[PDB]
């Protein structure tokens, strides 16, 4: 039952009581432990000013626009070719895919592999992809 | 002792 | 109740037989139940009675009379309790108007040693029984550590001048069979820091709520963590509270500690993610020249450079998704160190200024102890709190001498006498004494028994000032060596007009150092002419007491000009410094439970010496050496109430042993 916000184990007490100036000892470890961790702060805040000066502008000067293209159910030759290459440059990425075509969704790009697989030789092209 | 504070008496440690 | 109230203004169980009790009615603690509460009503009811009226003797017949039936049934019951009671002091106590004049035949010859308050009140009790009381004191004065200054309509006191509540205490008694002007104190005590100006009302709270839990904290570390040796020595209070104050700081530093340990731990993370950042940055830059260059190839083109303008802007869109959610986390990481930037733990444990003041309440404890902090029992020194009186504490605004002149009334008193040496053996006692004028007109005195009155200052002085013959047994002496007598001192300032608060009975002074904090800490403003009463507590005490009235006069000036004004100051009437150490009747002020001591030591001090044999093998000797006194009572030690009923049990114990039981 010690009062509430007064701290007394029986380990801290033992470490003050054991030697004639351990009291000292234990305060000027702990100031000192002080001094370091406030110039590490230093260190690190002055590291990480230099490193925000480095972002300075963001990546907006690199940014492209939106191209919100109408999705479409027919294949044109360009976007089957568009496709074969980039089954040869990504994995099964299926998103990857599509993004790059513009205008076919997740699924038409799943069922692309499977409707097209002997056509355009799709298992020499993942096994292209692999190596 | 302490029965003998009559100014600002003190509590702590008494029941 | 009224008769549950007499108990307790006995300091008595109401519904309970005490120890004292059962020694002198076996009989009735080993029955049955019923008996016993006839027992406790008798007890209690004689009692009401004697308080009623406490100005008249209460005898058995009258006693008898006023209890009601199945009380009064058995008579030898209410004659045995009356008895006991009148034998022990609880009843026919002080001074009080005797309905049958005392027998002029007297049983039994003591000396008493001291007429101070412990022994005034043995000698009334003693000659109330039938003895022959003989007082011999080494002043020109009754009282004793009861010393009152008086001068013109100046009144103050110099030695004790307050009773501590009325509520258990028999001073009650005393105050309604002498006119003592009782006057309640008001609790209402500003401080005043070194500059004169009031520390301010929540800084006051806040120090003293500080100092009640480092209170509490030194206590626990006693009962709770058994931290009472210390290379092979009992720890003090000082020790104690200088641990846990270390305790407080060591927090106060590993709070700082693990504070900004966390944010060296989240400017880390943002160190990493900024790195991460600038890689990407960087990575983001190259392949949107890429973009560009493959972009800039005009049409027509073939099906690859097509592919090499779409794929590199799926590629620089998703590397642009990637820092965009970077920049998110970079901005939550930011947020959280601004926060920990702004709620930073505390800087110290106290200020200066709250050291101060927290060592103006350790003063006000080293008033109480009448001794510095060093020097009390960490496990004993509030060994008393228990038996605490209630109510308001009040002056006594005639001069507390009153009572002790009062009580020597019609006793045999040597004043100017100074007891030298004590001998006892199996046939009785002679005490030596001097006059105190003329060292060389030597007295003796012969009785059969010597109550030992004499401060334990006096009793501690090495070289002795008092030969006992044979010397006193080790378990005394040991006793008497490990028990604290402490010093307290005061200044007594009459002025011709009050220029205070004459609404405010006390106010504090804080000092500027810690080895002055009791110099002057206190003032009392208690009685109707304009006085001021300064105390001087701690090490100032000691120290205080090689300096000059004039120079200290000076010092309590210098601080009251600073809390009311250079221009509000007059120089004083009179003045009067109290050196109660210097003084070789006193050596000090009073008793304090020391490190190495307990409440056991003062029963060790009340315990009465028995000779040997003058022949051998004849039979055990009877006690002759009896001891009273603030330092021989456990429950009350260091007060008037102490020494008073101190008084009265050794009176009893006497008549016990030479007028039989
Ligand atoms: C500064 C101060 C303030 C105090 N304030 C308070 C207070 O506010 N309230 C309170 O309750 N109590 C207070 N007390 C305590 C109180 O004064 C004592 O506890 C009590 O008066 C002691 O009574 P006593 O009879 O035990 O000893 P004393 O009154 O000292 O009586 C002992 C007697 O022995 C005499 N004597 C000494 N040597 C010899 C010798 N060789 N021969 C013959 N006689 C000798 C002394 O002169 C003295 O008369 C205070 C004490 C002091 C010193």
């Amino acid at each position: 039952k010690p009062p509430k916000g007064m701290f007394l184990s029986q380990e801290d007490v033992e470490a003050v009581s054991a030697n004639a100036t351990a009291a000292t000892t234990v305060l000027r470890q702990l100031d000192m432990e002080l001094v370091s961790v406030k110039r590490q702060i230093q260190n690190i805040k002055q590291t990480n000013s230099a490193l925000k000066e480095k972002l300075d502008g963001g990546i907006e000067p690199y940014r492209l626009p939106e191209v919100i293209q109408k999705c479409n159910a027919r294949w044109t030759t360009e976007e089957q070719l568009l496709a074969v290459q980039a089954i040869r440059k990504y994995g099964r990425d299926f998103q990857a895919i599509s993004d790059v075509i513009g205008n076919k969704s997740v699924v038409q790009v799943k069922n692309f592999f499977v409707n097209y697989r002997r056509r355009f030789n799709i298992d020499e092209v993942l096994q292209e992809w692999e190596a | 002792s302490r029965t003998m504070q009559t100014a600002r008496k003190s509590t702590g440690g008494k029941a | 109740s009224g008769v549950e109230g007499a108990a307790f203004q006995s300091r008595l169980p109401h519904d309970r037989m005490t120890s004292q009790e059962a020694a002198c009615f076996p009989d009735i603690i080993s029955g049955p139940q019923q008996t016993q509460k006839v027992f406790l009503f008798i007890r209690n009811r004689t009692l009401q009675l004697w308080l009623d009226n406490p100005k008249i003797q209460l005898t058995f017949e009258a006693t008898l009379q006023q209890l009601e039936a199945p009380y009064n049934s058995d008579t030898v019951l209410v004659h045995r309790v009356h008895s006991y009671l009148e034998r022990h002091g609880l009843i026919n106590f002080g001074i009080y108007k005797r309905i049958k004049p005392l027998p002029t035949k007297k049983t039994g010859k003591v000396i008493i040693i001291g007429s101070g308050v412990s022994g005034l009140a043995a000698a009334r009790q003693l000659q109330s029984f039938g003895m022959d009381v003989t007082l011999l004191e080494a002043r020109d004065r009754v009282g004793g550590r009861v010393a009152t200054f008086r001068k013109g309509n100046y009144v103050a006191d110099l030695g004790a001048m307050v009773v501590t509540g009325l509520g258990g205490n028999p001073m009650a008694v005393v105050s309604k069979q002498v006119n003592m002007e009782l006057a309640k104190i008001k609790q209402k005590c500003p401080l005043y820091e070194a500059n004169g100006q009031a520390v301010p009302k929540e800084k006051d709270e806040m120090v003293e709520q500080e100092f009640n839990r480092l209170l509490e904290a030194t206590s626990y570390l006693s009962h709770q963590l058994d931290f009472n040796v210390l290379n092979n020595k009992p720890v003090s209070l000082g020790q104690a509270l200088e641990v846990v104050i270390q305790l407080q700081e060591k927090h106060v530093k590993d709070e700082q500690i693990e504070h900004w340990k966390k944010i060296v731990k989240t400017q880390e993370e943002l160190k990493e993610l900024l790195n991460k950042m600038v890689n990407l940055k960087e990575k983001i830059k190259e392949l949107h020249q890429q973009y560009k260059e493959a972009s800039e190839v005009k049409p027509p083109r073939d099906i690859t450079a097509e592919f090499l303008v779409k794929s590199k802007h799926r590629d620089l869109t998703a590397l642009c998704k990637e820092y965009d959610e970077l920049a998110e986390t970079q901005g939550k990481l930011e947020e959280k160190l601004q926060e920990l930037e702004a709620n930073p733990p505390s800087d110290v444990y106290l200020s200066s200024r709250d050291r101060q003041i927290l060592d103006w309440h350790f003063a006000n404890l080293e008033f109480a102890n009448a001794t510095p902090l060093s020097t009390l029992s960490l496990k004993h020194w509030d060994q008393d709190d228990d038996f605490e009186f209630t109510g308001s504490h009040l002056t006594v605004r005639n001069g507390y001498s009153c009572v002790p002149v009062a009580l020597a009334e019609g006793l045999d008193i040597k004043l100017n006498t100074a007891v030298r040496q004590v001998r006892y053996t199996a046939s009785g006692c002679e005490v030596i004494a001097v006059n105190t004028r003329s060292t060389s007109q030597t007295f003796i005195y012969k009785c059969d028994a010597v109550l030992c009155t004499l401060p334990l200052g006096v009793l501690k002085q090495q070289p002795p000032a008092v030969q006992f013959v044979p010397p006193l047994p080790e378990w005394k002496t040991s006793a008497v060596q490990r028990m604290g007598f402490g010093n307290l001192n005061k200044v007594v300032l009459c002025f011709d007009r009050v220029f205070w608060d004459p609404s405010v009975n006390l106010f504090g002074h804080v000092g500027s150092t810690t080895a002055s904090r009791g110099e002057l800490f206190l003032f009392w403003n208690l009685y109707k002419a304009p006085i001021l009463l300064a105390l001087v507590a701690g090490e100032a005490a000691g120290i205080m007491e090689n300096i000059s009235d004039d120079v200290i006069v000076g010092r309590c000036l210098a601080i009251l000009k600073g809390i009311f004004g250079s221009s509000a100051v007059p120089q004083p009437k009179e003045t009067v410094v109290s050196r109660w150490r210097a003084d070789p009747w006193a050596r000090g002020s009073y008793s304090y439970v020391a490190a190495g001591s307990s409440g056991n030591d003062y029963d060790l001090m009340a315990q009465p010496i028995t000779p040997g044999p003058s022949i051998p093998g004849a039979p055990q000797p009877i006690p002759r050496l009896f001891f009273a006194g603030e330092h021989t009572i456990r429950n009350y030690p260091a007060t008037v109430h102490g020494a008073l009923l101190s008084g009265l049990r050794e009176a009893g114990r006497i008549a016990d042993q030479f007028l039989g039981a």
